């Protein structure tokens, strides 16, 4: 039976540690060493305890127990576990866990030092050469193992966490044996006719087909098959599928004669389409950007001036007239490479003429600024 | 707020079709799926097919049972009668079993071969007999429905003083549906049909069609007053929008055929075509259908009538043209075997029937749906 | 009780062949109220593959119920409810911090 005060003798442990640090190194050696000494008896105490209570939690005694009455022993024993143990340790783990996220190894290795001074003055007569430095190390990796055990680690999960969720997975398991015993002791309506008879109804028929045909009526068929085809190819109700256009499929030849693949394949690496496709989408940009040169004039272009025009040119340019009045500044871009200003005057009759059709439009002109 | 049939819905109602059914403890995503959307899938169905829903804490099942029972949809795993019938008497033995009790493997023959109620004894000295009883535990265990403590059964085969330590798990519980009188009192499965439709007289057509519809591969017309495609033809829009509204599929209608085809299967999913050797050939015995309209000119109901000689000479043609790219199984085996195992191909997609006493062969309309060919480089190949 | 499959059959005792030995007016209303009370109702349960009177049946039920009642006092119930909302309010707490 534990005692539910572990955790809260920790804790005051560490509160009278906080509460020495707050005053900074400012007392005897003596006060340190024995804070200390509380300190880490308690935490001794709380290690032993939770080896072994999970040490109990998963024994093979409780796996062996399931088949039993003995697991409610095993039920009681737990539950009396949660309730003097692990309270007590969601109740101050917590503020354990924020005491030891304030005191790293900074906050303490002057208190190492003065515990090293009361350390010198027990007049040890053991096995004492390790150095000063070694007492030092010593209480470093004590300190160092209570912050890992609470806080744990960027790497590891704390040792905290862990028995934490092991009781959880526990509790599960326990609940879910109970509903199993429940389930045990309730449903048994046996079936044992009902199964013979079907068995002699199998042996009764005649071959493969015939059985698989009754077990679909008995147990149910056990899937579903279906044709796989990309679209609903045909409407008509009133064709034979024969008289109607069938649906084509490639078989592949079973022969590696042709091919046949289970390893990687290969690919083609098709560098001369992707050549052509430049050199063609270039020229074309490149022959676009000509036939808007072929009409700048001093730089820019009046629509006015314009005789007759491409009909590539008439659609660029009412583009840029629609482009140009969502944006405030009325600039516009272009793939060419050439920034675009746009300004209108509208309080005209003017016919922009191409080979189809003269656009009447309200006149503007396009500057072209300088990339460069 | 309320629950709408949508993505989530139709990926629950595939994966509770092309399942038996979905365990908690293996198929955890899926039973959460299933149970989220459960209460529109019980909704629909019921209203729709009539299939009862069973939703529980382990497990999630849809007893499928079928309008007109077909070659397929038994456990294909069993190739004879006898592994049925051990099959069945080994679910009888779990019944006295309690939930993890550990039997060892010769406990559970000697009870099977006690039980077994042929007149024929069941004998282990045999190596069939042997081989029956591994395919049935086997399936068995495919449904989890025993767990194994360490052992090999493989050996069994080889090997009759092999032990094994299995463990019957709670599903053999549940694992078969409940039967409407006294089971006892029926005579024949037939009987049992009879029974599960009396239940659904409300609306008992559009169940039928449904049913048909998404279980068979395919739904024949019996005759030109077949009353379930007189069904279809009249509703064949709004069957089709609803169909394509609540699942993947897209209904196909013909004078002597309808079926459900699927656009993108995913894996679970069985299909024709597939990678088995006999769709090759089924596919080019469709294609040489199509190409000779007068020969083999189809009568009314839409099959085509062949003796097993015509059918032998027509596979023999194949083999002709076609045979130098069939797989290297097909090409050594005499034009017999061919036929009998075409037949078998085409009689589990319910393509085509072997009439019981004439053995005249009946192709269905449905092998007409697909035709296939090699690429024309090869054919030209196989000229060379 | 449904699942249990009760039914009932009535348990009967042949008419005694004496019967015949005719004895007159006077005893013909005592062999008639035989015939009548001689017929007795019985009811048989199954249970767990035993077919058992419902004596049976209600005795089993007493000591289960009596059984399975002790399994999980509500106490404990509240307790691991809380034990694993605990760590559950740790994580929020956690989650809102960061």
């Amino acid at each position: 039976s534990l005692e539910r005060s572990q955790f809260d003798r920790l804790f005051q442990a560490i509160t009278s540690l906080q509460n020495e640090l707050e005053n900074d190194l400012n007392k005897s050696a003596e006060e340190y060493m024995r804070i200390w000494e509380d300190v880490f008896r308690y935490f001794q105490t709380i290690r032993t305890s939770t080896a072994d209570y999970i040490a109990y939690i998963n024994s093979e005694q409780t796996d062996q127990r399931m088949q039993t009455e003995a697991f409610l022993v095993y039920k009681n024993q737990f539950t009396t576990y949660l309730r003097d143990f692990i309270v007590s340790l969601q109740k101050t783990s917590l503020q354990i866990q924020h005491s030891l996220s304030e005191l790293t190894l900074e906050r303490l290795q002057h208190f190492f030092q003065k515990l090293i001074e009361h350390r010198g003055a027990i007049p040890r007569l053991e096995d004492v050469s390790s150095s000063t430095n070694d007492w030092l190390t010593e209480y470093e990796e004590y300190w160092f193992s209570l912050r890992q055990w609470f806080l744990g680690s960027a790497v590891q999960q704390s040792e905290l966490d862990i028995l934490q969720w092991q009781t959880n997975e526990m509790i599960r398991r326990m609940t879910r044996y109970v509903q199993r015993i429940g389930e045990r002791q309730q449903h048994f309506r046996s079936r044992k006719k009902d199964y013979l008879q079907l068995s002699k109804w199998f042996v009764e028929c005649r071959d493969s087909e015939e059985a698989h045909k009754l077990s679909a009526v008995v147990f149910g068929s056990m899937t579903i098959q279906h044709l796989q085809l990309e679209e609903a190819t045909t409407e008509n109700l009133h064709v034979d599928t024969w008289d109607e256009a069938p649906t084509e499929l490639t078989i592949k030849p079973r022969t590696v004669r042709y091919r046949e693949k289970t390893k990687p394949g290969s690919f083609n690496s098709n560098e001369q389409k992707k050549k052509e496709q430049r050199e063609l989408y270039l020229k074309e940009r490149e022959q676009e950007k000509k036939l808007i040169e072929k009409y700048m004039t001093q730089g820019k272009i009046t629509l006015s001036a314009l005789s007759t025009v491409e009909p590539f040119i008439r659609k660029v340019l009412l583009s840029w007239i629609g482009k140009s009045m969502a944006a405030k500044n009325r600039m516009v871009k272009t793939d060419y490479g050439l920034h675009v200003k746009v300004m209108l005057d509208y309080e005209k009759t003017i016919t922009l003429q191409a080979e189809d059709g003269n656009l009447l439009m309200p006149d503007a002109t396009f500057l072209f600024e300088e990339t460069r | 707020q309320t629950q709408l049939f949508d993505e989530k819905a139709i990926q629950g109602m595939d994966i509770l079709f092309h399942h038996y059914w979905i365990l908690r403890a293996e198929q955890p995503e899926w039973y959460q799926l299933i149970r989220e959307r459960e209460k529109v899938l019980r909704r629909y169905l019921d209203e729709k097919f009539g299939l009862r829903l069973i939703v529980h804490q382990h497990f999630i099942k849809l007893e499928k049972i079928p309008v007109e029972p077909e070659g397929w949809m038994g456990i294909q795993d069993f190739q004879e009668p006898m592994d049925y019938a051990i099959f069945c008497c080994a679910l009888a033995f779990l019944e006295g079993k309690a939930v993890d009790e550990q039997f060892l493997l010769s406990e559970l023959c000697q009870e099977i071969q006690a039980d077994y109620p042929g007149d024929f004894p069941l004998d282990w000295t045999l190596y069939t007999h042997r081989k029956s009883l591994i395919r049935a535990v086997k399936v068995l265990m495919e449904f989890q429905l025993i767990r194994t403590i360490d052992g090999d059964i493989g050996r069994f085969d080889q090997n009759e003083e092999q032990e094994v330590l299995y463990e019957a798990s709670t599903y053999s519980r549940y694992f078969m549906r409940t039967y409407p009188d006294d089971f006892s009192s029926y005579q024949h499965w037939s009987e049992l049909l009879k029974e599960d439709w009396k239940l659904n007289q409300e609306d008992e057509r559009r169940k039928r069609v449904y049913r048909k519809l998404f279980f068979s591969p395919g739904l024949h017309r019996l005759d030109q007053q077949d009353p379930d495609f007189l069904y279809i033809r009249n509703y064949r829009n709004r069957l089709a929008e609803d169909i394509e509204k609540h699942s993947e599929y897209k209904l196909h209608v013909y004078k002597n055929t309808a079926f459900l085809s699927i656009a993108e299967p995913r894996q679970y999913q069985q299909v024709f075509p597939n990678s088995k050797a006999s769709t090759d050939i089924i596919l080019q015995l469709s294609k040489y259908i199509h190409g000779e309209p007068e020969r083999f000119k189809a009568n009314e109901n839409g099959e085509i009538l062949m003796t097993e000689g015509e059918f032998e000479q027509v596979v023999d043609d194949l083999r002709q043209q076609f045979g130098t790219g069939w797989a290297k199984y097909f090409r050594d085996m005499s034009t017999k075997g061919i036929r009998t195992e075409l037949l078998r191909a085409m009689k589990d997609w319910m393509m085509a029937e072997v009439d019981s006493e004439t053995s005249l062969i009946r192709i269905k309309s449905l092998t007409g749906v697909m035709t296939g060919e090699y690429p024309s480089d090869f054919q030209t190949g196989g000229t060379e | 009780l449904t699942e249990y499959r009760m039914f009932e059959y009535p348990e009967e005792t042949e008419r005694p062949e004496w019967f015949s030995k005719e004895w007159g007016e006077y005893y013909e209303p005592f062999m008639n109220e035989w015939n009548q009370l001689q017929s007795r109702r019985l009811i048989l349960m199954e249970y767990k593959g035993q077919r058992v009177s419902p004596y049976f049946v209600f005795t089993s039920l007493e000591k289960e119920l009596e059984d399975q009642k002790g399994w999980l006092d509500e106490q404990d119930r509240q307790l691991y409810e809380d034990i694993i909302v605990n760590t559950v309010g740790v994580i929020l707490r956690n989650r809102i911090k960061r």
